[PDB]
């Protein structure tokens, strides 16, 4: 009950008691699952280790990082997640270029809320698994992800931990990546989101003299994002089966001299159109 | 921990119709860290605005663009802000 557990809640939250036990949820101008809470229209920031084990191209050899920073930053209501990366050795920095989804499930914890429709804070809370698959058509082999998102911790941080293993396909040295706008349907079912996209991106050779012509490539992502609801409220709406994320402006970039890896993009979540 | 620096041509001067471009960059302690664009009081850019890796392009400007740009610095440690200002004849 509220009077044994009224902690458990945010301090921006309020307490409920009911027949099977109780849940929590914010108060108004805040926005969250009642567990974290977080003010309107303020500005947040995600911190966590990334670690990773990848081969590229057709290496037998993979490439190995551990202790890497991310560091993401966003307005709520803007719908703009900015992602670095640092400690981004050079010898992969060029060939994770594609994965902008690597920063994107930040994009799609925080997008514009539209109609009827709540974003992933909304809905975890920051509390929650994404395990997420990325086969390259044409290639060898393929990439996992693991990230887990902890709340918002002591100092106020939002949390999260990456891993990823697998291999990647090789982009030459100084070349760069574009992708264009795109929509993602991502459906609910018991705590339960998943989410398939087959999308192409196009990769432009190195700016020196000479460069050769552009070239697309198809890959097919595959997630599943796994949480914990409060079991009581019965009076409580259902979400919705379906919920369509429209991504654009996005922009990707990878720095030798400073090693990092940036990932932006900007996100809208409402019906599906 | 971080100290954002606004590029030179800080405060521009331009007529409707024009594009209009502010550069920030940041010397930080801490390898990871984001340099994101917004108008004073962490108001929403313009849609016709472009923002990535501290470069604010804004597009086509309207009278109503003009006004006090905020380059916002930050990492794991901390933050820091930058100001820009437009006007439009
Ligand atoms: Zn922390």
């Amino acid at each position: 009950t509220c009077a044994n557990n009224r902690h458990q809640c945010s301090v921006h939250a309020e307490c409920r008691d009911y027949a099977t036990g109780f849940c929590c949820r914010c108060v108004a101008n805040y926005t969250g699952n009642g567990r974290q809470c977080v003010a309107e229209g303020s500005p947040q920031r995600v911190n966590g280790k990334v670690k990773g084990r990848i081969f590229v191209g057709s290496s037998q050899v993979p490439v190995v990082f551990e202790n890497t920073d991310l560091h993401s930053y966003v307005v709520m209501n803007h719908g703009r997640s900015y992602t670095a990366i640092s400690t981004i050795p050079e010898t992969v920095g060029y060939s994770l270029l594609p994965l902008a989804p690597i920063g994107g499930i930040i994009g799609w914890m925080f997008a514009v809320e539209q109609d009827g429709f709540k974003n992933g804070f909304s809905i975890t809370g920051g509390e929650f698994t994404r395990q997420a698959e990325v086969t390259f058509l044409g290639h060898p082999g393929k990439l996992v992800l693991k990230q887990q998102f902890s709340g918002i911790d002591e100092h106020g941080h939002l949390t999260i931990s990456t891993e990823l293993e697998g291999r990647v396909p090789q982009i030459p040295y100084g070349a760069s990546v574009h992708i264009e706008p795109y929509t993602e349907l991502y459906h609910y079912s018991s705590s339960v989101i998943t989410s398939s996209s087959t999308r192409e991106y196009t990769v432009m050779e190195p700016d020196q003299d000479g460069a050769a012509p552009s070239h697309t490539h198809i890959y097919q992502w595959r997630q599943t994002i796994t949480f914990q609801e409060c079991a009581h409220d019965d009076a409580r709406p259902a979400l919705p089966s379906t919920q369509q994320l429209s991504v654009d402006s996005v922009f990707v970039l990878y720095n030798k001299e400073e090693r990092i890896l940036r990932y932006a993009l900007s996100n809208s979540i409402g019906p599906v159109r | 921990p971080i100290m954002v620096t606004v590029e030179e041509q800080r405060s521009q001067s331009v007529r409707p119709g024009a594009d209009v471009t502010f550069i920030c960059t940041a010397k930080s302690k801490s390898p990871a860290y984001t340099l994101v664009w917004t108008r004073l009081h962490n108001g929403k850019l313009p849609s016709r605005a472009m923002d990535f890796n501290g470069i604010l392009t804004i597009r086509n400007v309207q009278p109503s663009d003009a006004g006090t740009y905020v380059c916002t610095g930050s990492n794991m440690f901390a933050m820091d802000q930058g100001t820009a200002t437009l006007h439009v004849q």
